[PDB]
């Protein structure tokens, strides 16, 4: 939702890390017409993590949106911005003709053309020298055989989908050393007590009767274990409340049988548990 | 083929707001290379453009009707609805939904059009018109019909003599007006029993008026 | 700042060539896709011109566009006028600031019969309605060949345009049209002014009648 | 995808062993299923195949110049270098390094190419150009500029008056440049016509009256 957008030949490079990536704002800002992902499914972005996320923003035409993909050929996908074949990420683009256009012709957006060599993936060339196209070059002044490499976009109102300005944002995901620290939100739920609920406080998978505890911990301690290395107490990461992890219920049921030689009526015995935690006499 | 379905009321009170809807049938509204626009046809005037809306919703509205007209597309049900406020006798026009091509060239070539909903605006209910005679100067006699809202209202003479009639027009008072005229050989025959009659269908009321 | 202007109606003999201009007196015109449309009474308008120099496939090949007079004033050149070409037309263009501007109503008709003069009849302003504190006028039009005519009012010393209502013309039994006009006035203005007049604009003529207290 | 890039000297003395290089990015030169070739192209002529070299030491050469070329390889830097000994003035051409696919049961197309570097051969190091007019005999006339070491040379007519043919490296290792004009009639010969040149790499300007 930024106001000033970078050109396609000088696309923006913002390192995003050490934060929670709430991707709902992406779906809330625009109808995401050109939303297409290549490494992760368009819905599992909140269920995994990455080390660093790079957001590349630029403005192109509506037909040039198809050039933002791993392996392409075109004016932008050869000389302006190229994605590697191993691109694992999403491509977001939407119409922006309402702000990036003017009646006299918007000239702040240009695209490079006629480069002598294809740019490597994720490359940015800031130089803007003349394009020498002859063994009798100019004396530095642009003209014959020294044509300008940057051509201005034809951004104007009343244009069609083929030429209207479209703002594109490329979210590249990276994995390397220094393990992942920027993940999506996990949507924590409300706390349930006095029930045999499964708990996952900061990854502590288990099951037990979460009851209020009086064993005050230290400010820097989050879990608690007994002699048997079994976790029996955990703090809710939302507050300073401490809960004891007691074993919910387990015990061998013994069936009292007087013997089929006499009768068929039998009884059961739930060893080590109350009668209030089991499904006449 | 693709057709444009329309829905909405055509009778509202003045100084209010009205929201009309229009759904594209036989296809999909999320298809690219096309916009979606509403078009007005003022009575007695030419053709008037309201505004078009892309699938992204750039909101290209009319400059003269700023903050008075608005249309929003909803691709979830493949429909788009036009809304406007302060409806009164100022426009009382018909509105048409349509699509337009933007396939590379500039926005042009409206290929599909709607049916149209007559947006009539009035404050008073269905009431009988007022009749006034016309004095003579070959002479002629007539009667003036004024301030009638409903459409099924006709003018006649002597209950069957119909002499000529003329169409109506929605004047500034928000109501229509009619007129009639009969021919006489001379102005001396003005003392005859020429009776101009009108009727009101919604109330089954017939009013007579003698023109001396 | 883009504006257009359209004439009321143009009529010529069959098999002749006519020219209807959009009159782009404001802003540039040649920098946009000039469009022409065709509408019949009741139904929605249809496309008759899709490109500045190309016609759509759904229309007979009898139209040619005059995009510029080398300075301004785009026009449309229609060759081979016949009875099926009688319909309404509307100019369509766009401003550089995304402001769409429709030209307006333009009715084309063929002169298959001589242009009859419109009959005009006036009457006193309903002395009973004058007692009812109203001084509305009424004008009658009939027996004219064109499908639509413009009505104008004239007072004793100045023209009258405000408060004028014009009825939609209707076809008679003799293939002619008839309409009516109304003018809303106050009794003080009727008592002060000397007289009023009603005139009907015709394609090449004008019939006018007067009325006085 | 895979792309290559050449680098090396541009102008060397004759009879000296030439040695270019080619950097492989996006791919491994240590991979099988692909050869690694060098393709030269004289200016305005066809492609002349030199040879391709597999990763397993198998080096191939063109029979017309086998005794001169010897392709090397470097698996550590993903590079391979073509060594061409006993260069001549006619060997100046654009050398393209290109990978060729060998996985379709037969040797196949050069799927990816480089950018190409146009090397030249010259024995001298600095020489001023010599101008010679083209006297006429509708008419046409011009001037001829030859015998100069560097490639870029700018020619102008009457310092602003109104083609300049591209340079060509002759047998002596020097370039040549031509220019010609046209007139609708021989009566235009009464006007003045001076042919001047601009030599930036040596700061030299020559004047020659033509008629
Ligand atoms: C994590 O988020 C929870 C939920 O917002 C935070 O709990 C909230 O903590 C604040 C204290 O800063 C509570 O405000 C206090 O509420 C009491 C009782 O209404 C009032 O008397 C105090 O004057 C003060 O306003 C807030 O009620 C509480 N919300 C809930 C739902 O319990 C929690 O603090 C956050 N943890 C961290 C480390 O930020
Ligand atoms: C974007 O920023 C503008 C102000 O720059 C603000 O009004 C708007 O609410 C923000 N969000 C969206 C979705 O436009
Ligand atoms: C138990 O089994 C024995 C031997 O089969 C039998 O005699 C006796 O009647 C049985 N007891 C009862 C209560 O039936
Ligand atoms: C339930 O379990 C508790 C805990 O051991 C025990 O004190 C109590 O006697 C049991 N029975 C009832 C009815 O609470």
């Amino acid at each position: 939702n930024a106001t000033t957008f970078a050109s396609v030949y000088a696309w923006n490079r913002k390192r995003i890390s050490n934060c929670v990536a709430d991707y709902s704002v992406i779906y809330n800002f625009a109808p995401f017409f050109a939303f297409k992902c290549y490494g992760v499914s368009p819905t599992k972005l909140n269920d995994l993590c990455f080390t660093n996320v790079y957001a590349d923003s630029f403005v192109i035409r509506g037909n040039e949106v198809s050039q933002i993909a791993p392996g392409q050929t075109g004016n932008i996908a050869d000389y302006n911005y190229k994605l590697p074949d191993d691109f694992t990420g999403c491509v977001i683009a939407w119409n922006s003709n309402k702000l990036d256009s003017k009646p006299s012709g918007n000239y702040n957006y240009l695209y490079r053309l006629l480069r002598k060599s294809k740019l490597k993936p994720f490359e940015r060339d800031i130089s803007t020298e003349i394009y020498q196209a002859g063994n009798k070059p100019c004396n530095g002044v642009a003209g014959p055989n020294c044509y300008s490499p940057l051509q201005s976009y034809g951004f104007r109102p009343t244009y069609g989908v083929g030429h209207q300005p479209y703002r594109v944002v490329v979210l590249s995901f990276e994995l390397l050393h220094a393990p992942a620290t920027v993940c999506g939100p996990k949507k924590s739920t409300n706390l349930v007590k006095n029930k045999c609920v499964n708990f996952n406080f900061n990854g502590l998978t288990g099951t037990g009767v979460l009851t209020e505890s009086n064993k005050k911990f230290l400010p820097f301690q989050q879990f608690g274990r007994d002699i048997a290395d079994t976790t029996d107490a955990v703090r809710d990461p939302q507050t300073l409340e401490i809960l004891d992890i007691t074993p919910c219920s387990f015990g061998g049921v013994s069936v009292i049988t007087p013997g089929t030689n006499t009768s068929n009526q039998v009884a059961v015995l739930y060893q080590g548990v109350n009668c209030t935690e089991v499904p006449s006499n | 083929q693709v057709q444009l379905q329309e829905s909405g009321p055509g009778l509202v009170r003045p100084s209010q707001t009205l929201s009309l809807t229009c759904t594209v049938s036989g296809g999909s509204v999320r298809n690219e290379y096309y916009y979606w626009s509403w078009i007005r046809q003022p009575p007695g005037q030419g053709l008037e453009w309201i505004g078009y809306m892309h699938n992204s919703g750039n909101t290209y509205y009319n400059p003269s009707l700023k903050s008075r007209v608005a249309i929003s597309v909803d691709m979830s049900k493949n429909q788009f609805s036009l809304k406007l406020s302060s409806v009164t006798v100022a426009d009382t026009a018909v509105y048409y939904c349509a699509r337009v091509d933007v396939g590379g060239t500039l926005v042009s070539t409206f290929d599909h059009w709607g049916q149209g909903i007559l947006v009539t605006v009035s404050s008073a209910s269905t009431k009988g018109p007022s009749v006034f005679p016309l004095a003579p100067s070959t002479a002629a006699l007539g009667c003036l019909v004024k301030d009638y809202f409903p459409e099924p209202v006709t003018v006649s003479w002597n209950s069957g003599a119909l002499v000529h009639t003329f169409p109506a027009v929605l004047q500034s008072s928000g109501l229509y007006s009619l007129s009639s005229v009969v021919t006489v050989p001379s102005s001396s025959l003005g003392t005859q029993t020429y009776i101009c009659n009108v009727n009101h269908k919604p109330s089954n009321t017939k009013v007579d008026k003698r023109v001396e | 700042e883009f504006m257009l202007t359209q004439p009321h109606s143009v009529s010529e003999s069959p098999e002749m060539t006519v020219t209807i201009s959009c009159t782009g007196s404001s802003g540039s015109i040649a920098d946009n896709y000039v469009q022409w449309y065709q509408q019949r009474p009741g139904s929605a308008p249809t496309t008759v011109i899709y490109e500045n120099y190309q016609r759509p496939s759904g229309v007979p090949n009898r139209f040619s566009g005059s995009i510029d007079s080398s300075s301004n004033s785009a026009s449309l050149t229609i060759s081979g006028l016949k009875t099926e070409d009688e319909a309404d037309y509307y100019c369509q263009s766009y401003d550089n600031s995304n402001v769409a501007v429709f030209g307006g109503g333009t009715q084309l008709t063929v002169l298959g019969q001589p242009k009859a003069a419109p009959s005009v009849t006036l009457f006193p302003p309903s002395s009973e309605e004058l007692q009812a504190n109203k001084a509305t006028l009424v004008c009658l039009i009939s027996d004219f060949y064109p499908g639509a005519v413009t009505v104008a009012w004239k007072a004793d010393s100045s023209p009258v345009k405000a408060g004028v209502e014009t009825t939609t013309p209707s076809k008679q039994s003799n293939n002619k049209y008839a309409a009516s006009s109304y003018l809303s006035l106050t009794p003080e203005q009727w008592k002060s002014h000397r007289s009023y007049s009603c005139q009907v604009t015709h394609e090449g003529s004008t019939v006018e009648k007067t009325v006085a207290p």
